[PDB]
RNA sequence: AGGUUCGAAGACGAUCAGAUACCGUCGUAGUUCCGACCAUAAACGAUGCCGACCGGCGAUGCGGCGGCGUUAUUCCCAUGACCCGCCGGGCAGCUUCCGGGAAACCAAAGUCUUUGGGUUCCGGGGGGAGUAUGGUUGCAAAGCUGAAACUUAAAGGAAUUGAC
RNA sequence: UCAAAGUUUGAG
């Protein structure tokens, strides 16, 4: 019931980690002193505060990603797992499932491939008022 | 120095587009105030129509602030109508002038009857209207001059509309509005589809296409 | 100016409707107008329900309910908070509250 | 939209227009040469009959009428085929 | 499109579409779209004429080809379906992407940082990827769109009747566009199929 | 709307003839009243006799006396 | 008000009716 | 009721031309309407319209062409007296350069200039430009 | 635009909607020139030249541009008859 | 004729500085039926009537047509209730750069300086005043018609920022 | 799940 950090903390801390994820750590007093080395801070308290939020952010990072940030190793991992390809789905093995109306479409477009037809479904009653 | 923030601007700076009629064809939005000043440098002239002081009531008196109306034109084809509302008048004005220069539009000026010489009047009777004010421009024969109220007269001269009968109704008093209307009138000269146009359009490449390999600056 | 197209009073194609005397003020009001709050409710209400069901003669027993169509005149609604005022946007949106 | 052949409308959407507003105001109705099971005589009803159509042999009744089309009695076959 | 002989259809592509269910549109047909449909079924789904679908798709292709510096084809998804697809597309093509959260006045605003001034947009759902589509008219932008039955074709200058809903069919539609520009200039033969998978363009529901 | 037709003249004319008597000025000229009511019987000036000098106290916001003459 | 001003007038007429009915 | 057929015909053809319609139907037709259109077709304002013989009253479908600022009517059909015809065309047409008042004369339904050539007065119908 | 001497006057000739003979004005920013590519015929593959339609703002915000373009295409043999 | 309830007026009890008011307890006329007057309401959608044209969507109400299924009755028939369309015509609704509008808003309040489909009623700053007067109707109450002298720079509408 | 709360220099 009091202490929220200002953006002058939260920016610095966000940026610092973006640039020194490596040297930074969960152990506070180590990375309290890191933040003195890598960043030119004017005051003691602000230094000390920045480092706090840094140690708050190091804790989050160790548990999935964060929205407003970019770790170099996470981006590489994301890149790998956003060019993933298995041996393909949109061939839909042998036998694609299909309607008569689609089959009528495909007759009109000159097609009769390996696709199987099925309807029963009587005009039901879609949604309810 | 000018550094063009736009694509079009950079083209214009490099002496790529020859006249602002190449822009007006393709109806590109001019966002740099220097483009217009490069094409219509000099000739283009500005006049403050009125400084109206408009003022919002605060808890501790009122934020009285200014609104400078400016028209601008090169007494040939082109005019704009700038309005900028700011604190100190100079700073209001200055912005309006720019806002006018960004606005400027061509006028299709025409002939009254016997078609000879160089165009002098408005082509067809057009109107521009605005917030109760309605302004009609009418083609008028040579000599007549502008038979009009002052504010329309002022722009209509600046456009390069030598001769024109006008009528008006609404609260013409509301200066800004009345200028705004007569401006939208002569903006709508080039919007009227006479039979004089009618020939199927050719289409040209466009500056952004024409200068494609240029824009990706090597 | 016109506040609601409606005119807060769901008439449309009539000319007149039976008036209803308000269950709070007594005030007369059109039926179509006037905020109507149906109420279903357990007679007993949630504290005393277990007191009663312990001191019942009947094994189990369902316990009955109490069905009330209160009508409210506008004032009376607005006062006892049956309905707030709303913004120009919100006013239009005639979904009941969830 | 913005382009409709008002001279070449398809019958799949004239059928679904009001008799009057079809480009050439047609009728919606028809005549139908009813049989009936008992008599060999072939009566000629109009879809919208509005009259209890009694046979030529005058044996039984054909068309009890209603709003739109006429109710044909039980075992009374019919054919439009004309025009 | 000129589906006259060469760049026509082929049994393998229709088999794709059918599998991905791009044909299987929506329940709420917008009047602008009526044009691109075989039928409503039972239930309540408008099935999209797929020849019809292609025909626009190729057009779009021919429209994107026309852009000389492909960069300033600017492509957008708002939704986490196109999101990756449209990134993939721009990569293979040479267009520019904007994945999610379009920043009001990237097409307007000189001053602002992200001021991109393209010559052609390609959106996913004009419904959703909408802000850009309105901006594509303060600055004079033609447009491509992956519309469903649901869609409004306000401002879209070349619609494509899709199932912009279904993640599968979306990627497929972006992959399809990708082929067809690439075929219409450079690094695809057409005799041999394309080395890229459609599956590379799909959005993944957090699976593994 | 208007009467607009061709053989309307009368209906149109007579209507405007009527509506002239809701134009405050017209009425002033064409009812008697005003002409009767002026002491200058429709004259630009009139002579008269000063039967006392009279202190006229001015209308509120502009406080003063005006100095008039009872003619 | 207006309603009440109307009332005023209608009562006030009602007197003027009554005084002139004396003559 | 349906009073001045011509009037409701023109109006629809203009209401089309505003909204961009390629062609447009008009629900009574007449010698007079037809005649009018032909004059407009003479001067390029509309396309080649065509008329549906119902066994009744009529129906025209006009191929428009987006060239028509406004086709309007004057009721009543005031008698113009050549003297006046200059005044009419001044305060009705948008210029001394295009527009056509179209007035019905002894000779026929025709623009003012065919009337001015022939030196024929006439009753006004409408106008277009 | 010409005067009696026959000499062209007027400072520019406006573009004009391919859907509506309507003039795409000095500041109709909603407008478009869509350039669209061809092929050789035998290969697919874009061959140099364009089919280049332009559409006025109005018709875009009417939502009728896509229908227009579709229709111009099949007037120039670009789109191959959806039926 | 009848008179339950309520309830102008009227009586008390409160409340308040006072309350001839609001709250409460009584209560006349009236409220109710029949037969006769009266002609007014914010009698309002404050939006004259007929006629055309100008975008979507979902709804609902009646009639009609078309359609695969359920329910069903009894074994089918014929059903009625559902279900999904289409057609006309209603009550509205949402929807948007149709287009308008001082606007709030209005698919009409649109198709208007690019002004004329037909036609009726009507307004001409605010007050005085719907008054005076004459006529007329009415048992009355009142209604319909309806001025002027004099006064006076605004009165007004819409929307904004504030203050409350 | 509603007691009482009226007024505001002519002196800019
Ligand atoms: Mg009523
Ligand atoms: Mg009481
Ligand atoms: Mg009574
Ligand atoms: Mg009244
Ligand atoms: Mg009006
Ligand atoms: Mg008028
Ligand atoms: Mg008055």
């Amino acid at each position: 019931m009091g202490r929220v950090r200002t953006k002058t903390v939260k920016k610095a801390a966000r940026v610092i980690i973006e640039k020194y994820y490596t040297r930074l750590g969960n152990d506070f007093h180590t990375n309290k002193r890191v933040c003195e080395e890598i960043a030119i801070i004017p005051s003691k308290k602000l230094r000390n505060k920045i480092a706090g939020y840094v140690t708050h952010l190091m804790k989050r990072i160790q548990r999935g990603p964060v929205r407003g940030i970019s770790i170099k190793l996470q981006e590489e991992e994301r890149e790998r797992r956003d060019n993933y390809v298995p041996e393909v789905s949109a061939l839909d093995q042998e036998i694609i499932e299909v309607d008569p109306d689609t089959k009528e479409m495909l007759k009109l477009l000159d097609f009769g491939s390996l696709s199987n037809l099925q309807v029963t479904q009587p005009t039901v009653g879609m949604n309810f008022k | 120095e000018w550094l063009p923030v736009t694509k079009l601007g950079r083209l214009v700076k490099d002496v790529k587009i020859k006249s602002l009629e190449e822009i007006y064809l393709f109806s590109l939005p001019i966002k740099e105030s220097e483009i217009i000043d490069f094409f219509l440098g000099a000739a283009l002239k500005d006049e403050v129509l009125k400084i109206m002081p408009v003022q919002k009531q605060t808890r501790a008196a009122q934020r009285t602030r200014f609104k400078a109306f400016v028209a601008i034109g090169d007494y040939n084809g082109h005019v704009g109508l700038g309005v900028k509302c700011s604190k100190e008048v100079a700073t209001a004005i200055r912005g309006a002038i720019i806002l006018a220069k960004l606005s400027i539009v061509p006028v299709r000026r025409g002939y009254w009857g016997n078609k000879i010489g160089k165009p002098h009047t408005v082509p067809c009777k057009v109107t521009g209207r605005c917030g109760s004010v309605l302004v009609r421009l009418i083609p008028a024969p040579r000599g007549t001059g502008i038979v009009s109220a002052p504010v329309p007269k002022k722009l209509l001269l600046m456009a390069g509309i030598d001769d024109c009968y006008t009528s008006a109704w609404g609260c013409t008093a509301t200066l800004g509005n009345f200028a705004k209307a007569t401006f939208d009138a002569i903006s709508k000269t080039y919007s009227y589809l006479t039979p004089d146009l009618w020939k199927e359009t050719v289409f040209t490449k466009s500056p952004y296409q024409e200068f494609t390999d240029h824009l990706v600056k090597t | 100016t016109k506040k609601r197209r409606n005119n807060g009073r769901a008439k449309k194609g009539r000319g007149h409707v039976q008036p209803i005397r308000c269950t709070n003020c007594a005030r007369c009001v059109p039926k179509d107008k006037a905020i109507k709050k149906f109420v279903i409710r357990n007679i007993v209400e949630a504290a005393a329900v277990r007191d009663i069901s312990e001191a019942s003669v009947f094994d189990a027993y369902v316990l009955p309910k109490l069905y009330v169509k209160l009508h409210y005149c506008v004032s009376c609604a607005i006062h006892s908070k049956v309905v707030r005022n709303r913004s120009r946007e919100a006013r239009k949106d005639r979904t009941p509250p969830p | 939209p913005l382009a409709k052949d008002l001279l070449h409308p398809s019958p799949e959407e004239e059928k679904r227009k009001h008799k009057k507003k079809r480009l050439v105001q047609s009728p919606n109705s028809y005549f139908m040469d009813v049989k009936c099971p008992g008599c060999y005589k072939i009566t000629t009803v109009f879809s919208h009959a509005q009259t209890v159509v009694l046979c030529v042999g005058c044996s039984t009744v054909l068309c009890q009428p209603t709003g739109g089309k006429a109710r044909l009695t039980e075992g009374c076959s019919f054919r439009r085929k004309q025009h | 499109s000129g589906a006259l002989d060469v760049l026509q259809m082929k049994e393998e592509d229709v088999l794709k579409f059918l599998a991905a269910g791009t044909h299987l549109g929506g329940t709420n047909l917008d009047f602008q779209m009526e044009q691109y449909i075989y039928k409503r079924k039972s239930d309540g789904i408008y099935i999209i004429n797929l020849k019809r679908t292609w025909e626009k798709l190729l057009l779009a292709a021919r429209a994107i080809v026309a852009i000389e510096n492909p960069a300033d084809v600017s492509v957008i998804s708002s939704r986490n379906t196109g999101q990756r697809a449209v990134l993939k597309f721009a990569a293979a093509t040479g267009a520019t992407p904007i994945a999610g959260r379009f920043t009001p006045g990237t097409f307007t605003n000189q001053i602002q940082a992200a001021f991109r001034e393209p010559r052609l947009l390609v959106v996913t759902d004009p419904r959703a990827d909408h802000q850009p589509l309105t901006e594509a008219s303060y600055v004079n932008l033609p447009t491509i769109a992956l519309c469903n039955t649901d869609s409004p074709l306000r401002y879209v200058d070349i619609a494509i009747p899709c199932n912009n809903k279904g993640a599968h069919s979306v990627g497929l539609m972006w992959w399809m566009l990708a082929r067809e520009v690439l075929r219409m200039r450079g690094t695809i033969s057409r005799e041999h199929p394309w080395e890229v998978m459609p599956d590379l363009y799909f959005y993944r529901d957090p699976e593994e | 709307g208007k009467c607009r037709g061709l053989r309307t003249a009368r209906k149109l004319r007579s209507h405007r003839r009527d509506q002239k008597w809701h134009d405050k000025q017209y009425k002033k000229a064409h009812l008697g009243t005003a002409l009767k009511a002026n002491p200058f019987g429709g004259a630009s000036h009139a002579k008269g006799i000063v039967l006392e000098k009279v202190g006229v106290e001015a209308k509120q916001p502009n406080s003063a006396i005006r100095k008039c003459v009872r003619v | 008000r207006a309603k009440w001003r109307k009332k005023r007038m209608r009562r006030l007429k009602r007197k003027r009716r009554k005084m002139r009915q004396r003559s | 009721v349906r009073m001045n057929v011509l009037a409701d015909a023109l109006k629809s053809i203009n209401n089309a031309e505003k909204r961009g319609k390629r062609q447009v139907l008009i629900r009574p037709c007449s010698k007079v309407i037809v005649r009018f259109l032909t004059v407009m077709m003479k001067h390029g304002y509309i396309g080649e319209f065509e008329i549906i013989d119902d066994h009744r009253a009529g129906k025209i479908v006009v191929n428009l062409t987006g060239r028509l600022n406004k086709c309007g009517v004057i009721s009543p059909r005031f008698d113009v007296q050549l003297k006046d015809l200059e005044k009419w065309q001044n305060n009705l047409l948008p210029s001394r350069q295009f527009g056509f008042i179209v007035l019905t004369t002894s000779a026929g339904i025709m623009d003012h200039e065919e009337a001015r050539r022939k030196h024929t007065g006439g009753k006004i119908l409408g106008f277009f430009f | 635009m010409q005067n009696d001497a026959g000499e062209f006057v007027d400072l520019y000739v406006p573009r004009k909607c391919s859907a509506s003979n309507r003039i795409i004005g000095a500041k109709d920013h909603a407008s478009i020139p869509m350039n669209v590519a061809e092929v050789d015929k035998v290969t697919g593959r874009f061959n140099g030249q364009f089919k280049t339609y332009a559409i006025c703002g109005a018709i875009r915000r009417m939502g009728e541009s896509d229908d227009s373009i579709l229709r111009l295409a099949k007037a120039h043999g670009i789109v191959s008859q959806n039926f």
